[PDB]
C-alpha cells in the first residue's frame, strides 16, 4: 500500500534544542498523517492529528506541518517529560518509529 | 469620483444547509411509508436553468441533504409503524417442529412449524394456533423456542395495506435557497464542476433499501464511476456507479398463504400458516455475461486510481451482520438476504446465469434501533421482482502484504452512502440578494 | 416565476443588474409540518431583515439605490470597466465580503441618519 | 378595524377608491395551534408577496400608484365615466382578469426598470 | 446588533431621537418549537402592523416623518423645549397616550389620503 | 406652528407577557430533563446595557416568567419521563420481612427485603424475584404488602442515563422584547427599581427542586433581604435571601448494589437488591457556628418589620406531607427527605455540626399530578452531596395570643417560589416604537 520512511531512526539530543523527525510517504497522502507518542509501557498518544492540528491537552512545544509526500515533526525544547517513541501514521501504515535520548 | 450604490436581487449565493421540502406525484390509491405526512404534491413544470459561465465547488462527502434525507426516511419507517398492530403476546414459548411437507435438501431446516397459545378477542380465553417461522427469526430457549427479538426488543407487525415498495421522491428548496446540479458527467462528487445548473427539486429518487448492490438507482452517462471520500482509506467505502445496469431477477417460489389470528379486540396477527405444493429457496438470478462485462469495466476505472498493472480481486465480504453479509433488500413485500459469494469471486490479472440464494426473514430491525423491531407480514402467492444493479458500494482490502494485488469486497449498512450515490451531484446554496457596489451615480 | 433564476449569476455584473427581478421575486415562496412552517417562516423574517436594512438606508421600495457613502480605494482599487464589464457578482462578493459591514455601518452611520435630520431641519425653512 | 370592511365593493370605482384603507388595514391580522400557525403565516407571505409586487413597480408604500403604461384598448375600451362612475371593482376585476399578468409584466418590464436605471444615469450628469 | 439599545430610553426625547436604529433593528429577530415559531411569527406581524401604519401615512420606509397634520394644544401644550430638551420618551408616551388613536386617525383620515389624490390629481395637468 | 411628526424606533415600552425561550450552553455527554427538547444553544456574549436615568416599577409578585418556568419545568419533568419503562407489572403482593444485615437502631423497619413474582421476556412465564424497598414506599395489603401508588396512581421508571443535576438555564425574550433587570442591591422585589439595565437573557438560573431551603441559588450582594407579598399577612410565604452561603454536606452511607431484572420484552427494572457492609442513616450536616450568623442575620432583618424588641421564635413545620414537613430535595440521582427540626430550633431574644437525618424515597409524585408516579432507580454507589443554602422559605405563625414573639417555621411545596428568588430582579417589557410627537418641520 503506502510505503513510509521515518528519519532518523535513533536520535540523542540534550535539553532545550528542538527535534526534527521527518516522514516520508510513497506518494500524494494530501494531510492525512498523524503522528503519536508512546512511552515504555504504555499506549500510543495521539499529538498531531491531520499533519498541522494539535490533540487537547497537548502541550504547544509540539508541532506537526507537511504535505504530499514530505511531513516534519517539531518538539521545540526537549523537556524531561517527553522522552518516548515517536511514531507516524498514514492509513493503516505504522513508521518504524524513533526514539528521542538525553 | 465613485459611490456605493446598493443592489437587491444581486445573484450570489453561498454554502448553506436548510431544511428541503420533499415534492412527490403520489398518484394511485383510493398507504405509502413515505408521502403520507412529510411530502407534498410534485409541480407540473420541472423548470432547469443553465447557469453559464459558472464553476462551483461541489462536495458530495459533506452534503447536508443526504443527512437530511437519513433523518427524512428514519422517521417515516417510524411513523408508518406508529399505527399498526403490537405483537407483544407473541413472545411466548413456541412448540417448533421441523416441516413436514415436501423440501428441497437446501430449504432443511430454513422453515419450523410452531405451535403455541395465544391470546383471544376475550382476555379470559386462549387459542392453540400453530405458524411456519423461518430459522433465522426463531432462537431456542435453551441448549422449545422463542422468536430472536424477545429478550432485546418488543415487535410491532407491519401494516399490511401499507406497501414497502419505493416511489420516487424530489427534494426541494425554500424560498431564499437553490439547488444547484453538477452537469458534468466525468464528475466524481468533489471540487470544482464547470457546467452547473439550478433546479426547483432534485429528480425522482426512489428511497431503496438495500446493501451491496444499488437496485433502481441512477445510471453513469458515459462510463462507470469510482467515488471515493479517499481512495487511498481503505477504512472509506467506494461508490461505483454503472453506465448499463446489470437486470437481476429475484424470486421466492413458495406458493404461500397468509392465516389471520384474532390476538386482540381489533388486532390481527398475519402468519404464515401453509405452502401449497414444493417448498424451494428463495434466489435471485443475473446473466453471467453481463456480470462479467460489468466488472471489466468497473477493474478497468479502478486502476487508474490503483494502478494499470495491478490484480484486481473481487471476494465476498469478510464478515458482519446479515444484513452486510449479504445483499439484503426488500422488494414483493419480503426481507430477502441473498448470498453474492458468487458475484464477487474473480481475481483480474492485467492484461448462462449466476444464481444467488437468499434467505427470507420476517423480524428486522431496520435501523438497529435499540428496544423495536418489526413483524414483516407473509405474502400471498409467489413473489417475483425485477430489479436494476446501478452500482455497488466497495471495502479495499487494507494492510495488504503484496503490492502487486488489491482486493475488494462489498461493503454496506450505512444507507447514507446509498443516497450519496443519488444526491452526488446536488448542493444546496443561499441566496444573498443584497449587494454594494462602485458607481458614479450619487444620491441627491 | 423561476424562469431566469441565477441565470446571470455568470454574466458581469453589469449584465446581472438587468435582471435583478428574477431573483428579487423567488425570495417570497406532523413534525414535516412544523418543518415546512419553520422554512417558510426563516424566509419572511430573512426578507423582512433585508427589507429593513434597505429602508434604514435611503433604499426602501429599491433595487438600484444610489447612496452618499464615498467609494474608498481600501476596499477595491479596481476601475468601473473591470468591475462592471470583467467581473461577476460571485467574484465581486468574495472580493469585498471583508468590508462589507463596514460599508453597511457607513451606509447607517451618516448619510441617511443625517440626511433624514437635514430634511426634518430644511422642512422648517 | 372591521368598520366599513368592503362597505363599498358595490360602490363605483371611483367611490370604492376613498375607502382603499379599510381593506388595507385587514389584511394583516395541538395540531389547530399548527392550523391557526399556518394561517397566519400565509397571511404574512401573501402580503408581503403583494407589497413586493408594489415596490417591484414604482408603487411602494402607496395605496394608489399612477405609472408609465399606457392603456391599451385591447384591454378595456370604455371612458372613464363608464368605469370609474358605472361599474365597481369586482365587475372590472372579472373583466379584466385575463390581462392582469399582461398589466403585471409590462409593469416591472420596461417602465420600472428602465426608469430606475435612467435614475441611475441622471445621477451623474 | 444588541449595543445600544434601549440605552437612550432614559435621555431626553431630542437626544433618543438620534438612536432609532438600534432600536429599530432589534424588532426583526414539540410543543416547544411551536411556542418559539409562534414567539417568531408574532414578532413579524407585529412588525408588519407597525409598517403598514407608516405607509398608509406618508411615511414609509423613514424612522423620521415630518406629516400635515397640526399639533392641537388639547394634546399637549408644552413648548419644544420641555419636550425635546426636558422630557424623555417613556414619559411623553404616558402623556400622550390617551389622544395617540386621535392622532393616528388624523394622520390616516385627510392628510396622507387626501394627499395621495391631490396627487393623483397633479399628475394630469 | 407645530406639526405631527412620526418616530419609528422610539425606545417606550410597556408591561407585558410573552413566550420565553431558553438558552443554554448544554455542553458535555456523548440525556438532560430540560436542554433537550425546549431549549437552545447559549449566546457567546452577554451584552447588558445599562440604561441610564431609568426609574421603573417591578413587581416579583406578578412576574409572568414564574408562570412560564413553571409551566415549562413540569412539562419537561413529563417529556423526560414518557420515553421510559412503565412499571405497571410491579404492583403485586409483596411478601416483605425485615432486613437481615447489620442494621443501626436508627434505620431499623426503614428498608423491606421483598420478594414477588414478576413478569419476563417470555409472557407465558414468571420468575421470583426480591428487592429492597424503603418503608415509606410500601403499604400493608391488610391490618403482604404493595407499593404506595397502586390504589391511585400508574409507576413509570426514570430513564437511568437521564441525570437529575440541575445545569443553568438563561431566559430568553423575542424581538419586540426586553428583559430589565433591577440592579439595586437593597430591593426586595416589589416598587421603583431607579438603577435598571436590559439584558438578552437571564442569568445562569439552575432549575433546583427543593423545599424550605434554596439551594445553589443566587446570594444577596450586601445584606440577607426579606421578600413577602404581604409582610403582614400570615398566608404568604417569606422568601430570606443570604448574602453569605451555608454549606450543606449529604449523604446516604450506604454501599448500594442496582439489579436489573428484566420485565419485558426490552424492558428493565433496576431494584435495590443489595447493600455491602453495614447500613446506616442517611444524613446532611451544616455547620452550627455558621447557621448561628446566618440566622442571627436573619433576626435582624426580620426585626425590621416586625418591630426591634420583638422575640424571634424559629420552630420546625406544623405539618403537612413529608415533602414540605421536611427538606426535600434531590441530589445524587435519589430523592431525600431531611429533617430540619434541627435547623429551626431557637429563640432569639431581642438584645462542631448539626446532623439532619435524611429518608430515601424512590417513589415521588413531585407536582401532585393524579394518576402518575415515578419509580427512581437506585445509584450504584455511595452518593454523597455539596450544596449552599442560599436561603429559605419561612411562615409566619398567624393568631398569636402573645404580641411580643413571632415564630417562623419552614415552609415550601410550592415551587413557584423557589424559582420567584431567581426571577425576582427581571421584568419582562415589550418595545413600543413608534411615537409621535410635535415638531416644526411640514411635509410639503
Ligand atoms: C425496482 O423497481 C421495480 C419497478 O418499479 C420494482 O418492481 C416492482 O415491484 C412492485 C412491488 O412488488 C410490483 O408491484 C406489484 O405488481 C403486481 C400488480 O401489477 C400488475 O401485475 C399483474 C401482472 O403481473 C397485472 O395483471 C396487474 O393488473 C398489474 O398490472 C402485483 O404483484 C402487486 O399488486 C398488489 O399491490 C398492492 C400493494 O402491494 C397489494 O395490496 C395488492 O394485493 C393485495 O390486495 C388485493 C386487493 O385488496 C388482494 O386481492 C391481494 O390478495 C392482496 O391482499 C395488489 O395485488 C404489486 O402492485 C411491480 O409490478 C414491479 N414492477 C416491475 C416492472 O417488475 C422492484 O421491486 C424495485 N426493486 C426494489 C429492490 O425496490
Ligand atoms: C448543587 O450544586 C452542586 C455542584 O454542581 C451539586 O453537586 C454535584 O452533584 C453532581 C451530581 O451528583 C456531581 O456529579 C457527579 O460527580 C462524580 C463525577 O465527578 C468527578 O468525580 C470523581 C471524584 O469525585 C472524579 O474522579 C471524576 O473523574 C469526576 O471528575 C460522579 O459521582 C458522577 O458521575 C456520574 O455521572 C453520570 C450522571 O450522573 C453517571 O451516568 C455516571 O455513572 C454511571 O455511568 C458510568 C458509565 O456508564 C458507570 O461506570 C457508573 O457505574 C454509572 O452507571 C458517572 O459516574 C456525577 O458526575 C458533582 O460532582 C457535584 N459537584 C460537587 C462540586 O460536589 C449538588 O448536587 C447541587 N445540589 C442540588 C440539591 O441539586
Ligand atoms: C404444522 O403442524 C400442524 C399440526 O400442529 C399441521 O396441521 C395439522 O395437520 C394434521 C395432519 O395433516 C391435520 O389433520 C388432518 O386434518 C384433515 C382435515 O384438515 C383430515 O381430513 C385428516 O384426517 C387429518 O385429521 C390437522 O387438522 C392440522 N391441524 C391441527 C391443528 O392439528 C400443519 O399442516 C403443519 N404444517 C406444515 C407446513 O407442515
Ligand atoms: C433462476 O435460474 C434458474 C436456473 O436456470 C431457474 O430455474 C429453472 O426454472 C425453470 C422454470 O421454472 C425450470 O424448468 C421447469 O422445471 C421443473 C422440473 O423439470 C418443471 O416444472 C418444468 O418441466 C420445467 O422444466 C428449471 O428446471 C429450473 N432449473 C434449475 C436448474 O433449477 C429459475 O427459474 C430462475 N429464476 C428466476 C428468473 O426468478
Ligand atoms: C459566457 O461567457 C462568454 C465569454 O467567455 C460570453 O460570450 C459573449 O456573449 C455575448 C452575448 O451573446 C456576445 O455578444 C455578441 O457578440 C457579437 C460580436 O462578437 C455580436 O454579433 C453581437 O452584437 C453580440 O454582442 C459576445 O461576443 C460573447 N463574447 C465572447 C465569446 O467573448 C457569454 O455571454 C457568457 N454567457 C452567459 C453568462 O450566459
Ligand atoms: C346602491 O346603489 C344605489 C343606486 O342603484 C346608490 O344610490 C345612490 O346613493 C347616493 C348616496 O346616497 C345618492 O346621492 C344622493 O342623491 C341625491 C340626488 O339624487 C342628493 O340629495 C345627494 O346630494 C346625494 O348625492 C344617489 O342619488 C343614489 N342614486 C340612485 C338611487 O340612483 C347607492 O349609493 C348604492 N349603495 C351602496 C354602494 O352602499
Ligand atoms: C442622566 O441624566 C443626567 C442629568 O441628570 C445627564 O447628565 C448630562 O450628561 C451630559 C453628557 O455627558 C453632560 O453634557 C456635558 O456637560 C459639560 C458641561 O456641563 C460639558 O463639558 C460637555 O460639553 C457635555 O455637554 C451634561 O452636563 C450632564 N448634565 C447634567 C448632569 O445636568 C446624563 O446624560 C443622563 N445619562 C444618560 C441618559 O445616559
Ligand atoms: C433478602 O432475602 C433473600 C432471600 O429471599 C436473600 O438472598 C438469599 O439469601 C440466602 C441466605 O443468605 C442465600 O443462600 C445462600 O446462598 C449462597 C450463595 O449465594 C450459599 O453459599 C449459601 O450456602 C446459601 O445457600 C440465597 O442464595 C439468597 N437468594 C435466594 C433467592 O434465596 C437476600 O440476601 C436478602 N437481602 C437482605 C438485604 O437481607
Ligand atoms: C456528618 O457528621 C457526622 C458527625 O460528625 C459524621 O460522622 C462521623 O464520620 C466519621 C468519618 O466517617 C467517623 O469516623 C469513623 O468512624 C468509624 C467508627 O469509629 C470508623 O470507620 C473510623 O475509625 C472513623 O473513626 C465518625 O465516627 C462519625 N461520627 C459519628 C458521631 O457518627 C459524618 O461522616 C458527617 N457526614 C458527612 C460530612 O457527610
Ligand atoms: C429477468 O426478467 C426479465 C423480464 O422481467 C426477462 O426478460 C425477458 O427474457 C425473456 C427470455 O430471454 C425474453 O423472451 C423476453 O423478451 C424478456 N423481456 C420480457 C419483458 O419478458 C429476463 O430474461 C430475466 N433475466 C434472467 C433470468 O436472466
Ligand atoms: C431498468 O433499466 C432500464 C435501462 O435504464 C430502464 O429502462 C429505461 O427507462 C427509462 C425511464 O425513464 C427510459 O427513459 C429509457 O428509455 C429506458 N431504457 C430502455 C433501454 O428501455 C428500466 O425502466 C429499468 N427497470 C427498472 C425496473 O427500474
Ligand atoms: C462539606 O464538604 C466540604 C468539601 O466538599 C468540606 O470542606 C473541606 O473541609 C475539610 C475539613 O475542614 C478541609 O480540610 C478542606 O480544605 C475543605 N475543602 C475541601 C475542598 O475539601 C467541608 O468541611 C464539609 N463540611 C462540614 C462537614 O461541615
Ligand atoms: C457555594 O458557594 C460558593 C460561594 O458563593 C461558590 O464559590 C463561588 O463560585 C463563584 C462561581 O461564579 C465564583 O465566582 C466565586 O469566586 C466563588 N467564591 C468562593 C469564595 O470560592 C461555590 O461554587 C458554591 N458551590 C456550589 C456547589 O454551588
Ligand atoms: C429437525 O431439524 C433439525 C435442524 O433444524 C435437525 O437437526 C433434526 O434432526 C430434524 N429432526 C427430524 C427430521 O426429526
Ligand atoms: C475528484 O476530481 C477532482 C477534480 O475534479 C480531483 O482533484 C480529485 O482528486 C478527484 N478525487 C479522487 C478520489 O480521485
Ligand atoms: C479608507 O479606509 C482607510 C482604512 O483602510 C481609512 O483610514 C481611510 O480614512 C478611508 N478613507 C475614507 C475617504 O474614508
Ligand atoms: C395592444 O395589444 C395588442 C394585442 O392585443 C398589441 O398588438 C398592441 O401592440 C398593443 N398596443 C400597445 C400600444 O401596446
Ligand atoms: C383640538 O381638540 C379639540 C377637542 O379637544 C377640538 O374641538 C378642536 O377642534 C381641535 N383643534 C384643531 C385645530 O383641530
Ligand atoms: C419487623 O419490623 C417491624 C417494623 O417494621 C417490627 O414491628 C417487627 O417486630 C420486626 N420483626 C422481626 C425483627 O422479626
Ligand atoms: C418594598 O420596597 C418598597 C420601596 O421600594 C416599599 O414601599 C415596600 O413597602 C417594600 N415591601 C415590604 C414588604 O416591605
Amino acid at each position: 500500500n503506502i510505503q513510509m520512511t521515518q528519519s532518523p531512526s535513533s536520535l540523542s539530543a540534550s535539553v532545550g534544542d528542538r527535534v526534527t523527525i521527518t516522514c516520508q510517504a510513497s506518494q500524494d497522502i494530501s494531510n492525512y498523517l498523524n503522528w503519536y507518542q508512546q512511552k515504555p509501557g504504555k499506549a500510543p498518544k495521539l499529538l498531531i492529528y491531520d499533519a498541522s492540528n494539535l490533540e487537547t491537552g497537548v502541550p504547544s512545544r509540539f508541532s506537526g506541518s507537511g504535505s504530499g509526500t514530505h511531513f516534519t515533526f517539531t518538539i521545540s525544547r526537549l523537556q524531561p517529560e517527553d522522552i518516548a517513541t515517536y511514531y507516524c501514521q498514514v492509513y493503516e501504515t505504522f513508521g518504524q518509529g524513533t526514539k528521542v535520548e538525553i | 469620483n465613485l459611490w456605493v450604490t446598493v443592489y437587491y436581487g444581486v445573484p450570489v449565493w453561498k454554502d448553506a444547509e436548510t431544511t428541503l421540502f420533499c415534492a412527490s406525484d403520489a398518484k394511485a390509491y383510493e398507504h405509502n411509508v413515505w408521502a403520507t405526512h412529510a411530502c407534498v404534491p410534485t409541480d407540473p413544470n420541472p423548470q432547469e436553468i443553465h447557469l453559464e459561465n459558472v464553476t462551483e465547488e461541489f462536495n458530495m462527502w459533506k452534503n447536508n441533504m443526504v443527512e437530511q434525507m437519513h433523518t427524512d426516511i428514519i422517521s417515516l419507517w417510524d411513523q408508518s409503524l406508529k399505527p399498526c398492530v403490537k405483537l407483544t403476546p407473541l413472545c411466548v414459548t413456541l412448540q417448533c417442529t421441523n416441516v413436514t411437507n415436501n423440501i428441497t435438501d437446501d430449504m432443511r431446516g430454513e422453515l419450523k412449524n410452531c405451535s403455541f397459545n395465544m391470546t383471544t378477542e376475550l382476555r379470559d380465553k386462549r387459542q392453540k394456533v400453530h405458524a411456519l417461522f423461518y430459522k433465522l427469526d426463531i432462537v431456542p430457549i435453551n441448549e422449545s423456542y422463542r422468536l430472536i427479538n424477545c429478550n432485546t426488543a418488543a415487535i410491532t407487525q407491519a401494516c399490511p395495506k401499507v406497501s414497502f415498495e419505493p416511489i420516487p421522491i424530489h427534494y426541494c428548496a425554500p424560498a431564499g435557497f437553490a439547488i444547484l446540479k453538477c452537469k458534468d458527467k466525468k464528475f466524481n462528487g468533489t471540487g470544482p464542476c464547470p457546467s452547473v445548473s439550478t433546479v426547483q427539486c432534485t429528480h425522482g429518487i426512489k428511497p431503496v433499501v438495500s446493501t451491496q448492490l444499488l437496485l433502481n438507482g441512477s445510471l453513469a452517462e458515459e462510463e462507470v464511476m469510482i467515488r471515493s471520500k479517499d481512495i487511498r482509506n481503505n477504512a472509506k467505502n467506494i461508490l461505483v456507479q454503472f453506465n448499463t445496469p446489470v437486470q437481476i431477477n429475484c424470486t421466492r417460489p413458495n406458493n404461500n398463504t397468509r392465516k389471520s389470528i384474532r390476538i386482540g379486540p381489533g388486532q390481527w396477527f398475519y402468519a404464515t400458516g401453509d405452502i401449497i405444493g414444493d417448498i424451494r429457496q428463495a434466489h435471485c438470478n443475473v446473466s453471467k455475461a453481463t456480470w462479467n462485462e460489468t466488472l471489466g469495466k468497473v477493474v478497468k476505472q479502478l486502476r487508474k486510481h490503483f494502478g494499470n498493472n495491478t490484480i484486481i480481486r473481487f471476494a465476498n465480504s469478510s464478515g458482519g451482520d446479515l444484513e452486510v453479509t449479504t445483499h439484503s433488500f426488500n422488494c414483493g413485500g419480503e426481507f430477502f438476504y441473498c448470498d453474492t459469494s458468487g458475484l464477487f469471486n474473480s481475481t483480474w490479472i492485467s492484461n448462462d446465469s449466476i444464481t444467488l440464494p437468499c434467505r427470507i426473514k420476517q423480524i428486522i430491525n431496520m435501523w438497529q434501533r435499540i428496544g423495536q423491531a418489526m413483524y414483516a407480514p407473509p405474502i400471498q402467492g409467489v413473489i417475483r421482482c425485477v430489479s436494476n444493479i446501478t452500482g455497488l458500494i466497495l471495502t479495499r482490502d487494507g494492510g495488504s502484504t503484496d503490492s502487486t494485488t488489491e482486493t475488494f469486497r462489498p461493503s454496506g449498512g450505512d444507507m447514507r452512502d446509498n443516497w450519496r450515490s443519488e444526491l452526488y451531484k446536488y448542493k444546496v446554496v443561499k441566496i444573498e440578494p443584497l449587494g454594494v457596489a462602485p458607481t458614479r451615480c450619487k444620491r441627491r | 416565476v423561476f424562469l431566469g433564476f441565477l441565470g446571470a449569476a455568470g454574466s458581469t455584473m453589469g449584465a446581472a443588474s438587468m435582471t435583478l427581478t428574477v431573483q428579487a421575486r423567488n425570495l417570497l415562496s406532523t413534525v414535516w409540518g412544523i418543518k415546512q412552517l419553520q422554512a417558510r417562516v426563516l424566509a419572511v423574517e430573512r426578507y423582512l431583515r433585508d427589507q429593513q436594512l434597505l429602508g434604514i438606508w435611503g433604499c426602501s421600495g429599491k433595487l438600484i439605490c444610489c447612496t452618499n457613502v464615498p467609494w474608498n480605494s481600501s476596499w477595491s482599487n479596481r476601475n468601473l470597466s473591470e468591475i462592471w464589464d470583467n467581473m461577476t457578482w460571485l467574484q465581486w462578493d468574495k472580493e469585498i465580503s471583508n468590508y462589507t459591514q463596514i460599508i453597511y455601518g457607513l451606509l447607517e452611520e451618516s448619510q441617511n441618519q443625517q440626511e433624514k435630520n437635514e430634511q426634518d431641519l430644511l422642512a422648517l425653512d
